[PDB]
RNA sequence: GCUUUACUGCAGGCUGUCGCUGAGGACUCUCACUCCGGGAGGAGGACACCGAUAGCCGGGCA
RNA sequence: ACUCGUACGGUCACUGAAUCCUGCCCAGUGCAGGUAUCUGAACACCUCGUACAAGAGGACGAAGGACCUGUCAACGGCGGG
RNA sequence: AAACAUCUCAGUAUCGGGAGGAACAGAAAACGCAAUGUGAUGUCGUUAGUAACCGCGAGUGAACGCGAUACAGCCCAAACC
């Protein structure tokens, strides 16, 4: 039969729909109240962060993340610049808000390494993900067999190179076919040109 | 070019900043939780650096001491009163409902409790004309009629210093020594007598404007110089 | 007044001064800041890639 | 200068001479969904757009005769060289 | 380097639209949101701000 | 930043103590206000097209412009016959 | 590019953040010599200056496949407990 969870993530499809509709509209509140990193006792979405590698378990943090919403906040050019480079307004960065708030969680946790993150909505300005991050130091996890890869060494920031979910996304590595062929293996190897 | 001086003037340096550390208090009315019953005592009355004007310092009955924006007339010694059911005499501070109409007024707030910001400078005075359960309309110094709430407090009189423009500055030293005390950089060198590349008005063989002055409200800054948005210039008709 | 040497004279002021991190006279005693090293800006160690040429 | 709106001259397609129909060719239109409309579309960007940012030429002082020659017979059309003519005007 | 009704663009300002955003061609309300207030509460209010986009101005700048 | 500031303020410009004065011009350009009508983008909307889509067209029309007005101690002008 | 705006120099120089002894990638929502076919991923040789881009100017520029190197395949979420 349907699971519990099927239920909680049958309620996200449509956000804006229904009770879920009113639950943010009165959590937001208390958000845009709160700081740009909060730790949180429990995920948002159970079922979310359960299919991603979520565990009720010891060394596990979730926390929620602002990031603000929009292109890129550009500097003008001060210098010589041709037509093409004298832009400003259009500009967008090449990384996508979820992992900024990704990355900006992990900094907030210099022990903790990121394992996931999933989007919990967003109001006119802000836009809220919730980072799932491990404690690669704490047994119990060095003993999960279903997590202690991320304790390994080679696994030290995954974030800020772009080992993460959205990560390898943004990164264009999706498609294994047509499409990728200067984004795989990396896209420093194909001289950025993905 | 380079940035015209009102654009140096924004980035908030030395040179464009008032001396606030030389300044003594920020005048605003006192709260009072309610009653009225808050009164004090002029215990003295000194200089206001920031505005060449007058202060009155006060010690309030529940042991407060701070300077007070002075309306004319007030000496050591008088006793004034804040709240709304002051007295109606000069210096004390209330309520425009609770002031009766054609009484001037000063150091009127712009919201009730926002401690007053309307008519402060040398001599000025707002002037109560209407009351009403939720309009009290006054009229400022400039002549503007102003729809404020009536729970907004004010000062009765009109601010102390009167006249003080009356007095030519005479020589260039006056000004000096007055605008060393303002935030402001002075002495103002003309447009038209700068190089092209500093001002819009800058550069030519003789001195005048490259183009008309008056300048279009939506010019940016480094151009938004001159004759600003002007309805009409000159003096004729 | 010549800009040259008769302006030479008001130099009695101590600003670089032997770094406490690094060793180099670099440590701006006014800024408590080293010009060599970074000391004093940043916890890591001063360097750019146009220390040297391109390809090395 | 003028023009007969009819006359007998040779038709291509029928592969000898008939009475013709003379019509100044009017302009198509666009579907803006031609290759250079897309490279249009796609190329242009931030600043210059390189060929998309240049603007109509010009104009030479008599253009050439731009005519369809019509078949009275079979229908179709045939184009031919036009001639410099400040003006062209039908006979009827 | 400088100028401008040189060419081409880029900031910025104004303006329409969409999102935030809700209830009953002009209108009321309150619940988001904004401001005032120490608080109670007051003003404003689906506008404004902010994000996106469109038109106009645009040697301020390249 | 101005601002511990509030129009007797402070910002932006022109002229440059005093004395006697400061004429005429609003067509162009600038700024500002108004505007029946005209022009005026995108979204949404309507029509055609496409089992969808591209696309073509319509309706509505903001600022702006046309048009009208104000303004020269605003740019400036003050001749030939 | 014999000027120059797209293009080019070049995702280069330089800047910000971070890992390891190597990184990264990786067991198909692939390929599409279309097949009764191949079978994770890097890399080397080739495919090829080919396809594709481009004031269709100057210039730019892959992939599948093939021959090699080395080979390796698995764990959750959920159902049911
Ligand atoms: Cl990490
Ligand atoms: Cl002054
Ligand atoms: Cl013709
Ligand atoms: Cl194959
Ligand atoms: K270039
Ligand atoms: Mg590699
Ligand atoms: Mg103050
Ligand atoms: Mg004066
Ligand atoms: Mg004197
Ligand atoms: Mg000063
Ligand atoms: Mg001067
Ligand atoms: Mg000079
Ligand atoms: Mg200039
Ligand atoms: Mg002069
Ligand atoms: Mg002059
Ligand atoms: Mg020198
Ligand atoms: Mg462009
Ligand atoms: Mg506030
Ligand atoms: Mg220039
Ligand atoms: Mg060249
Ligand atoms: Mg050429
Ligand atoms: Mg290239
Ligand atoms: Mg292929
Ligand atoms: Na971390
Ligand atoms: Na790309
Ligand atoms: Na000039
Ligand atoms: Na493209
Ligand atoms: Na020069
Ligand atoms: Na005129
Ligand atoms: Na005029
Ligand atoms: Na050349
Ligand atoms: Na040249
Ligand atoms: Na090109
Ligand atoms: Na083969």
């Amino acid at each position: 039969a349907r699971s519990a969870y099927s239920y909680i993530r049958e309620a996200w499809k449509r956000p804006k729909e229904g009770q879920i509709a009113e639950l943010m509209w009165h959590r937001m509140q208390e958000w845009r109240n709160e700081p740009a990193v909060v730790r949180i006792e429990r995920p948002t979405r159970l079922d979310r962060a359960r299919s991603l590698g979520y565990k009720a378990k010891q060394g596990i943090i979730v926390v929620r993340v602002a990031i603000r919403k929009g292109s890129s906040r550009r500097t003008r050019f001060n210098k010589g610049r041709r037509s093409k480079r004298m832009m400003v307004n259009r500009i967008t960065r090449k990384k996508n808000i979820q992992r900024i708030a990704e990355e900006r969680a992990n900094r907030k946790f210099p022990n903790l390494r990121v394992l996931n993150s999933y989007s919990v909505g967003e109001d006119g300005r802000h836009k809220w993900h919730e980072v799932i991050l491990i404690d690669p130091d704490h047994p119990a996890i060095k003993s999960d067999d279903q997590l202690s890869w991320i304790s390994r060494t080679r696994h030290r920031l995954r974030t800020f190179r772009g080992l993460t979910s959205a990560g390898r996304r943004c990164r264009g590595l999706r498609g294994q076919g047509k499409g990728s062929e200067k984004v795989r293996p990396s896209l420093r190897v194909n001289g950025a040109k993905a | 070019g380079r940035r015209i001086q009102g654009q140096r003037r924004g980035r908030g340096t030395s040179t464009f900043r008032a001396p606030s550390h030389r300044y003594k208090a920020d005048l605003e009315h006192r709260k009072v939780e309610d009653g009225d019953v808050i009164a004090g005592t002029v215990v003295d009355i000194e200089h206001d650096p920031a505005r060449s004007a007058p202060v009155a310092a006060v010690e309030f009955e529940d042991g407060d001491r701070r300077l007070i924006l002075a309306p004319e007339g007030v000496g050591v010694g008088d006793e004034l009163q804040v709240g709304v059911d002051a007295e109606i005499a000069p210096g004390n501070t209330l309520p425009l409902a609770e002031i009766p109409e054609g009484v001037p007024v000063c150091n009127v707030e712009s919201s009730p409790g926002d401690g007053g910001k309307f008519a402060r400078a040398s001599g000025v005075n707002a002037q109560l004309l209407t009351h009403d359960r939720n309009v009290a309309v006054v009229k400022l110094p400039s002549g503007e009629m102003k729809r404020l709430d009536p729970q907004c407090r004010a000062t009765i009189g009109v601010v102390g210093g009167g006249g003080r423009t009356d007095k030519p500055f005479v020589k260039a030293g006056n000004k000096h020594h007055k605008m060393k005390a303002r935030g402001t950089k002075w002495p103002n060198v003309r447009g038209v007598a700068m190089n092209a590349v500093d001002h819009p008005f800058g550069g030519g063989g003789r001195q005048h404007p490259g183009k008309p002055k008056s300048i279009s409200r939506n010019a940016p800054p480094g151009r938004k110089v001159g004759d600003i948005a002007s309805k009409r210039t000159g003096r004729g008709g | 007044t010549g800009a040259g040497t008769p302006s030479q004279g008001k130099k009695n002021t101590t600003t670089h001064t032997k770094c406490r991190r690094c060793g180099e006279k670099s440590y701006h005693t006014k800024k408590k800041v080293c010009s060599s090293c970074g000391f004093g800006k940043s916890a890591k160690r001063r360097d750019y890639e146009w220390q040297s040429k391109a390809g090395e | 200068m003028q023009m007969p709106r009819r006359f007998n001259t040779y038709c291509p397609h029928c592969n000898e001479h008939q009475e013709h129909e003379v019509e100044k060719v009017r302009s198509g239109r666009q579907t803006g969904m031609k290759w250079i409309d897309r490279q249009r579309e796609r190329n242009s960007g931030i600043g210059n757009d390189g060929k998309f940012s240049k603007v109509p030429g010009g104009d030479k002082p008599t253009k050439k005769t731009d005519l369809k020659y019509r078949c009275g017979e079979c229908g179709k059309a045939h184009l031919r060289e036009g001639w410099r003519a400040g003006r062209l005007e039908f006979q009827e």
